[PDB]
């Protein structure tokens, strides 16, 4: 609910999982990712599309996984010199499995050279996105929150918040005080239900 | 036994280290232009620095992979370059006496002083006052004392010093397998191993003489008008037969012959349009002449402009004692960040003016999807071509009328069209003859077809020929007549201007049929159209990924410049031009001169 607490969060794509009904039924349990991108990749990060951001940073998989959500942060994020404190692995070895994480500097080589490389190259995979205020809407840095639900055996307690209507007392009413039900005139009382 | 993925790496860095100091060059640059200060000059004297270290280096691992394997062309493509040494390969001590020349003659020009030619007082300085003197009376003499006051004067400073660069810099050329700076500078076109599309470095001269050889029936015509107009304002002087000779001609050298609508008017009883008092009246201001550019643009369907550029461009006069550069210049700093400078003065000679610098911003943005080492012009002329068509459409009688401003109330006739060609027709067909000269020239003295005592004779001798000018007076083996301009003087290649001037009409004729015309082409205005509009895009979006000579294919509808559109759009004028001649002389009497004589 006070996810609409948010700007117009560039993105919500619930790909997956009914957008809404978000808060109409629970599942075992949900994780939320975070991290700092240009914006000219906020697409990478989808079930199924490629690119760097999913290929060494942060692959996702096909399942519904929930959602997304994007804002931009440049405001806050951004510099005047250049914010290079974001950083991104421009080569690993492969790729992920879906939800994977790698963070081992590892200075990038093969090449079976005396540097195992790419010509005096010898690589290595942390690139600083550097952000500055001037820049493009496509190169300003957008945060991300990757929703990922699930149901596992036991139940789906996180759950979510539910309504009243009332107390009526007096008069016909269906009910569902805690989970019992039926249906009866709610009137005072005089028992002792010990503390419990 | 990856030869190439060995590098196809290589790239993947440069490509992200590069825009980051790039980025932070450019930027340096808009501060000072836009303020001028000191530390601000310092303060990019680092990162305007900084970046040629990148680049060096860059070059010295980039030959590590020897071209031969690569095979994907856009990376043969985006290493062609980087490995390129081209200088720095030279001489050291000889590197240095180079350096040094430049300096020399790219200086004398500048500050260049004309003291009268009868007092030690009036030393006219070229930017004002030199030029006037050219561009301004009729009167004989200072005409000549000023076609006197440089050849035989502030280029002989630099006679020998033109002699000086053309040995180191053919040099270094031989060693980059290159026999003269001009093989070097006929390259931008070299395009190899394409399949049909392949081009030269010499077919390019051919398709020139051909082109050129075309033209002259026109151009032949006009200096057979302006050769008798000139015999009406003039007394006993120019020989009805012989060669407009230079001092009176137009501008100083006289690339342009602009400077003369007057003494030559078709009419002169003709209105001559100019919406600049209109402007005055609805009160159009400033950011009004740059709204509607983007709508002329948007209309054919093509992006919007940015948010950057309406909150980051200094789209005025240098704000308070701000001094500024008032140079008309879009930018494009990377990353998005595109911007215009240019002081827009409310008028009908800057409404123009946006249409043709709002054409570079929206090239610059199709081509901004591309690795750093590719975003350019297919070649050289493609870049100002693809936005003067814009200065063109944009002043159309039909435009300016149906854009709210142009009094609707257009009383068109004949004699304004007839008119408004001399116009457009003494600076796009009286430039062509000059272009290709300077260019001759060079293109021979560096592969050695002149020896120095000789280089004068030519200039001269190519002068009455392929032009039409006669030297005032004679001059003496020692004077750098050709060396006397910018770029003579400032290395810079000069046919970027014959092969614009030459695809402006291929793309006019052809984004025009697709909007529907049918009448005079210079009545075309693709304003409103969408089928040109992706015509264009189809293009503007390969930036230098693929050759040239395809290029033109996606649009146009062949692959080599072609003289026929051009000479299409003065068609009209080509009548009344034969039937204003109709008695007098047409070609020029080598032989006469009006100094031997």
């Amino acid at each position: 609910s006070v996810l609409y607490n948010f700007a117009p969060f560039f993105a919500f794509k619930c790909y997956g999982v009914s957008p809404t009904k978000l808060n109409d039924l629970c599942f075992t349990n949900v994780y939320a990712d975070s991290f700092v991108i240009k914006g000219n990749e906020v697409s990478q990060i989808a079930p199924g599309q490629t690119g760097n951001i999913a290929d060494y940073n942060y692959k996702l998989p096909d399942d519904f996984t929930g959602c997304v959500i994007a804002w931009n942060s440049n405001k806050l994020d951004s510099k005047h010199s250049g914010n290079y404190d974001y950083w991104y692995r421009l080569f690993r070895k492969s790729k992920l499995k879906p939800f994977e994480r790698d963070i081992s500097t590892e200075i990038y080589q093969a090449g079976n050279k005396p540097c195992k490389g790419k010509g005096p190259n010898c690589y290595f995979p942390l690139q600083s996105y550097g952000f500055r205020p001037t820049y493009g809407v496509g190169h300003q840095p957008y945060r991300v929150v990757v929703l990922s639900f699930e149901l596992l055996h036991a139940p789906a307690t996180v759950c979510g918040p539910k309504k009243s209507t009332n107390l009526v007392k007096n008069k016909c009413v269906n009910f569902n005080f805690n989970g019992l039900t039926g249906t009866g005139v709610l009137t005072k009382s005089n028992k002792k239900f010990l503390p419990f | 036994s990856t030869i190439e993925e060995q590098a196809k790496t290589f790239l993947d860095k440069f490509n992200h280290e590069a825009e980051d100091l790039f980025y932070q060059s450019s930027l340096a640059s808009w501060n000072y232009n836009t303020n001028i200060t000191e530390e601000n000059v310092q303060n990019m004297n680092n990162a305007g620095d900084k970046w040629s270290a990148f680049l060096k280096e860059q070059s010295t691992l980039a030959q590590m992979y020897p071209l031969q394997e690569i095979q994907n062309l856009t990376v043969k493509l985006q290493l062609q370059a980087l490995q390129q040494n081209g200088s720095s390969v030279l001489s050291e001590d000889k590197s240095k006496r180079l350096n040094t020349i430049l300096n020399t003659m790219s200086t004398i020009y500048s500050t260049g002083k004309v003291c009268n030619p009868d007092n030690p007082q009036e030393c006219l300085l070229l930017e004002p006052g030199l030029n006037e003197i050219m561009a301004n009376s009729l009167d004989y003499n200072e005409r000549l004392w000023a076609w006197e006051s440089w050849r035989s004067e502030v280029g002989k400073q630099l006679r020998p010093l033109y002699e000086e660069y053309v040995v180191l810099k053919n040099e270094m050329a031989r060693a980059n397998h290159y026999e003269d700076y001009g093989d070097y500078w006929r390259g931008d076109y070299e395009v190899n191993g394409v399949d049909g599309y392949d081009y030269s470095r010499g077919q390019l001269i051919e398709d020139v003489e051909h082109t050129f050889e075309e033209i002259k029936p026109l151009y032949e015509h006009l200096h057979a008008y302006v050769r008798a107009k000139l015999m009406n304002a003039y007394p006993s002087y120019i020989s009805p037969i012989g060669c407009l000779p230079a001092h009176l001609l137009g501008d100083m050298w006289g690339r342009f012959w602009t400077n003369l609508y007057s003494l030559t008017v078709p009419f002169g009883q003709k209105p001559n349009i100019d919406v600049t008092d209109a402007m005055v009246d609805q009160a159009w201001d400033a950011q009004r002449i740059f709204k509607e550019a983007e709508k002329f643009f948007v209309s054919v369907g093509l992006p919007n402009m940015t948010q950057g550029f309406w909150e980051n461009s200094m789209l005025t006069d240098p704000g308070n004692v701000q001094k500024a550069v008032c140079h008309p210049t879009a930018w494009d700093l990377g990353k998005g960040d595109f911007r215009i400078l240019m002081c827009t003065k409310v008028t009908m000679d800057d409404f123009l003016t946006a249409h043709h610098e709002m054409g570079h911003i929206q090239y610059d943005m199709a081509y901004a999807a591309q690795p750093f080492l590719l975003r350019n012009g297919a070649n050289e002329g493609f870049h100002e071509a693809v936005g003067e068509i814009m200065s063109l459409s944009a002043a159309t009688p039909k435009h300016l009328k149906s854009i709210g401003l142009l009094s609707p109330d257009f009383q068109e006739d004949n004699e304004t069209e007839i008119n408004f060609l001399l116009k457009q027709a003494l600076t796009i067909v009286g430039t062509l003859p000059f272009t290709y000269m300077l260019e001759k020239w060079r293109w021979m003295v560096f592969k050695g077809e002149i020896p120095k005592d000789q280089w004068m004779k030519k200039w001269w001798e190519m002068k009455r020929e392929i032009v039409g000018v006669v030297e005032p007076v004679p001059h003496d083996e020692t004077y750098c007549d050709p060396a006397s301009l910018f770029h003579v003087s400032n290395d810079y290649s000069f046919i970027r201007y014959y092969t614009r001037t030459l695809y402006q009409f291929q793309f006019q004729e052809a984004l025009c049929q697709a909007a529907k015309h049918e009448g005079p082409l210079h009545k075309c205005d693709i304003s409103n159209s969408t089928e040109a509009g992706q015509k264009l895009f189809n293009m503007l979006r390969l930036g230098k990924s693929e050759p040239w000579t395809l290029a033109l294919e996606n649009v146009v509808g062949a692959k080599n410049m072609n003289v026929r559109p051009l000479l299409n759009y003065f068609e009209p004028l080509f009548t009344w031009l034969k039937d204003q001649n109709k008695n007098s002389f047409v070609g020029w009497s080598t032989d006469w001169s009006p100094y031997a004589d």
